[PDB]
């Protein structure tokens, strides 16, 4: 992806409260909006991803994203969605700081 | 060199039982009937007759291996009924139909021969 | 000739352990010949089975739990589809997306992306064949096939 | 949260399952893995 | 009751892209009371349908008027009163997808519910309020009746 | 694209540029690498002893 | 007495005197199951009625494939 | 190579599983005392598999390092996956 | 009262025991009874389970209701109304545990009890499943010995299965 698309898709946005309300439950939304330690953690997450992206650009100087790796993460996420009856159309109770840690 | 004798497909071996009954424990009111030295002839007619019974929920048969001479019939009935009862009643119905068919064929042959 | 060599063969080299090869991280065995041609026909959208035919096929399903599923069509006549029976065959609750060989190239970008006119998109979800015609791409030896995901 | 925790456990389990086993005769395996496709190909 | 949706549809096109299967045809229908859009695969060998036909369509989560739920197993010897008695063509299926026009900030105004009836596919599309009973992975019954 | 020149635009995207490349019949890798206007980073040989 | 194969916490392949010796330091109501001298189809169940008092109950074995095995029905 | 810090994998390898099962089965076949309840079991390999699942095989795996040292692992100290 | 009742096998060899049962069902996580013995927990004759379930309500509103559940290690000491209130019992294998209960067939087969109430069986995946359990009609829950992240799905499965059946059968009781 391009720089703009990369930032759009991968950088957590803790300013837009309407979108946050769409995605997260209310208590998590308040914590994300108010807490500053959490926001710094999310920014560090994105900076780590940006450095990773530069490294990948070096490893695969062509644009070939297809790689051979052990754990099929997308299939595992789909399995988790089915096992736990995840309704995508509702805000979730997963704190974004819990993902980072 | 390894050919089985032809009679092996219809003659019971010493000690072999014609029919064995077991319970199917996955679901209630289900039995497996194993029949030795029979093939699609009996299995198919019995299954079709069982499917005519409104108190039979499942009826099917299979030959596990064409080089062996066994058929398995699986029957499930409603709880107010028994797979043993359904099997017995299916055989009785088939015998009745065959007897009627034999009588009527005799009558038709006689008519055709007279004129 | 000994319990130790028997145990070696049992634990290292039995056919089922060999289903995926490290040469190319994909299955070495797939569905071939009659079974493949027939399963392609079986999973077409307009394959309907009566009560008796269904019971016979279930007779041949070694892992069947003994419950006849609700037919996809209840009236005017109870009819099961090939996809329902095949769903009974699929193990666990695996999830897999594939495309049939005759899948048109522009379908995925038009409307009907998720409701295929030709039934050319294979979707197994929660162990159930929701849509699509099975073929070599879904049951063969290629990486990411249904048999690979089952393994 | 529950699904995420299950996911973390599943990733760890599968990753550990993917690790090479000491005793693996990887030289013979590599020789077979290159020779068999060679039998599949032509001289010209 | 257990009824998720109900309306009267007019068949506006059949197999617009040409016939893909011998015994199944794809109907394109529009409803009038709620302006819903419908795509529906139908076994036309047993239930023939012609252009311009009208039918009453009901999507229900249960066949029992007392609202009781089902195990999802064939129960042919059950004789409780059933909604199916009022209808000609009945299918059993599963919701496999719900799409909408929602944005990152706004709820959806139009929803599309996709259902698979053992591989015969249905897409019901319209205003989100009509489609609020539909949940992915839920089983539904489709009830159809031609009316003259 | 396996021989095209792949760049990263200032917007941050991979872009394939068509450019002229030369294939020879023999090999003198050291001399060809030192020729002016020849790319000394990518110019290569299929002869591994060289 | 004949040795047996029973992976039970309270089973000991000991004679009656040996069981009593170990049972003297145990608590009231404890049980020790040991091979029965009556034969290969019997088991002796020893439990401490009270300090210094012990009751032995003979249990017959029916439906065993080997003498050392435990009877199917006791 | 003090077993204080054993640096080899905490998982039993497939080769270790195969050979442990075989060796224990041969021992059972030669009237070695069994470690689990045999209830209705007679094949030595099946008994050995039961013992392995119960973590009762009385065998120690001695893993040699390339350097020459070794590490001793009780069959019950290793994680059995398959 | 209206709080359902769960019956656990009395033998200590089962993978579920009174203290372990509270933890398993309350927290939906596995803990071998041996670890709890190391912890020196105190076994109680009666135990309580506080499960938080979201309530299906119109309009999408969810209220995290904490319905208590009652666990009895010894089921003999229950009054007939309490016996009626019972809805689930785990079977550890042998049938001698069940003998002494109401609704038991004269032969001794507990199939009548299992038809009336839901019975599960809990054991490790590797262990061969008790043939006596297989003949009866009891659901089976498989727990991995080493992987500890496979317990939340299976215990969710147990709760969901018990619910579905119970709401269908007995609605007066506070499921």
């Amino acid at each position: 992806p391009s720089n703009k698309a990369f930032e759009k898709k991968f950088r957590f946005d803790y300013t837009n409260e309407r979108a946050l309300r769409r995605t997260l439950q209310e208590d998590l939304v308040k914590d994300v909006l108010s807490n500053a330690h959490i926001q710094n953690e999310l920014e560090r997450e994105f900076e780590r991803m940006r450095e990773d992206r530069e490294v990948l650009r070096v490893i695969f100087p062509t644009g070939d994203s297809k790689v051979v790796l052990p754990c099929n993460l997308l299939r595992m996420i789909w399995n988790a969605q089915k096992i736990f009856h995840i309704n995508p159309r509702l805000p979730s109770d997963l704190h974004p700081i819990k993902v980072v840690e | 060199m390894n050919a089985p004798p032809a009679f092996e497909s219809f003659l019971l071996f010493e000690g072999e039982k014609k029919i064995t009954i077991n319970k199917d424990t996955k679901v209630p009111n289900a039995c497996l009937f194993t029949i030795n030295k029979e093939d699609h002839t009996l299995g198919n007619i019995i299954k079709s007759q069982l499917l005519k019974d409104p108190q039979v929920l499942f009826a099917g048969y299979k030959v596990p291996h064409p080089l062996e001479h066994k058929i398995i019939i699986r029957v499930q009935t409603t709880p107010d009924y028994s797979p043993q009862e359904a099997f017995t009643n299916a055989i009785t119905d088939l015998i009745s139909e065959l007897s009627l068919l034999e009588e009527r064929f005799r009558v038709a042959i006689k008519d055709k021969q007279e004129g | 000739q000994s319990l130790e060599t028997r145990a070696e063969i049992q634990e290292l080299a039995m056919v089922p352990r060999m289903i995926v090869t490290p040469q190319s991280n994909r299955p070495v065995m797939g569905i071939v010949q009659d079974t493949l041609t027939a399963v392609r026909k079986f999973t077409k959208r307009d394959v309907f089975l009566e009560r008796g035919e269904v019971m016979n096929l279930l007779m041949f399903l070694s892992t069947w739990d003994g419950k006849v599923p609700q037919p996809a069509i209840l009236k005017p006549r109870p009819l099961w589809t090939g996809k329902q029976i095949f769903s009974l065959i699929i193990p666990g609750h695996i999830n897999c997306i594939r495309t049939h060989s005759t899948h048109p190239d522009d379908e995925d970008s038009g409307p009907y992306k998720h409701i295929s006119p030709g039934d050319t998109k294979v979707v197994v979800e929660n162990g159930e064949l929701i849509m699509g015609i099975l073929c070599k791409k879904s049951l063969g030896t290629s990486a990411g096939s249904l048999v690979h995901i089952s393994y | 949260g529950e699904a995420f925790d299950w996911l973390l456990g599943e990733i760890e389990s599968k990753f550990n399952q993917a690790i090479a086993h000491p005793g693996e005769m990887v030289g013979a395996l590599a020789a077979q893995s290159l020779g068999e496709p060679a039998t599949q190909m032509t001289l010209n | 009751a257990g009824i998720l949706f109900e309306d009267i549809f007019d068949v506006k096109d059949i197999d617009p892209e040409g016939k893909k299967f011998d015994r199944v045809s794809r109907l394109h229908c529009e409803s009038e009371s709620f302006k819903m859009d419908l795509i529906l695969d139908v076994n036309i060998q047993i239930y023939p349908v012609d252009l311009g036909d009208k039918f009453r369509l009901v999507i229900a989560s249960t066949l029992y008027e007392d609202g009781t739920l089902d195990d999802g197993e064939y129960n042919p010897t059950d004789d409780r009163p059933s909604r199916a008695d009022q209808f000609e063509y009945v299918m059993y299926g599963k919701v496999y997808r719900i799409e909408g026009d929602e944005t990152s900030t706004e709820a959806a105004t139009r929803l599309s519910a996709y259902v698979s009836y053992g591989g015969l596919l249905m897409r019901l599309q319209g205003d989100a309020n009509n489609l609020h009973g539909f949940e992915v992975d839920s089983r539904v019954y489709l009830l159809m009746k031609k009316l003259a | 694209d396996n021989k095209k020149k792949i760049i990263i635009t200032e917007d941050g995207e991979f872009k394939a540029l068509q450019e002229w490349i030369l294939e020879t019949d023999g090999v003198s890798l050291m001399r060809v690498l030192s020729e002016k206007d020849v790319d000394p980073v990518r110019t290569t040989s299929n002869d591994i002893v060289e | 007495y004949i040795k047996r194969v029973i992976a039970h916490p309270s089973f000991h392949n000991i004679n009656f005197k040996q069981a009593e010796k170990m049972m003297e330091t145990m608590d009231q109501g404890d049980v020790i199951i040991r091979p029965s001298s009556k034969g290969e189809n019997h088991l002796t169940v020893t439990w401490k009625v009270s300090d210094g008092i012990y009751q032995h109950v003979d249990v017959r074995e029916e439906g065993k494939e080997n003498a050392f095995s435990l009877g199917a029905t006791l | 190579q003090a077993n204080q810090k054993r640096i080899t994998t905490p998982y039993m390898t497939k080769y270790e599983r195969a050979r442990v099962l075989g060796t224990r089965a041969l021992q059972i076949a030669m009237c070695a005392p069994v470690m689990v309840e045999l209830e209705g079991e007679t094949d030595p390999l099946l008994i050995a598999m039961k013992e392995l699942k119960a973590r009762k095989i009385p065998i120690i795996i001695r893993r040699y390092l390339p350097d020459g040292s070794y590490e001793d692992w009780g069959v019950d100290e290793l994680i059995i996956s398959d | 009262s209206r709080t359902p009742i769960i019956i656990i096998p009395a033998a200590t060899t089962s993978l579920i025991t009174m203290l372990n049962a509270k933890d398993l069902l309350q927290d939906l996580k596995f803990v071998p009874s041996d670890e709890k013995k190391k912890q020196g927990c105190q076994r109680e004759n009666e135990t309580l389970i506080q499960r938080r379930k979201d309530q299906m309500q119109p309009g999408g509103t969810a209220i995290s209701v904490t319905v208590p559940y009652r666990v009895v290690d010894q089921p003999l000491k229950l009054m007939p109304q309490d016996w009626d209130r019972v809805v689930a019992v785990f079977v550890q294998g042998p049938a001698w545990q069940f003998k002494g209960w109401p609704w038991l067939l004269p032969d001794g087969s507990p199939v009548d009890i299992f038809a009336k109430i839901k019975a599960f069986h809990l054991k490790y995946d590797e262990v061969r499943l008790d043939p006596n359990v297989q003949k009866w009609d009891v659901t089976v829950l498989e727990l991995s010995y080493h992987k500890r992240h496979l317990d939340r799905p299976v215990f969710l499965r147990f709760w969901e299965t018990l619910d579905r059946y119970m709401v269908k059968h007995k609605s007066h009781l506070r499921f």
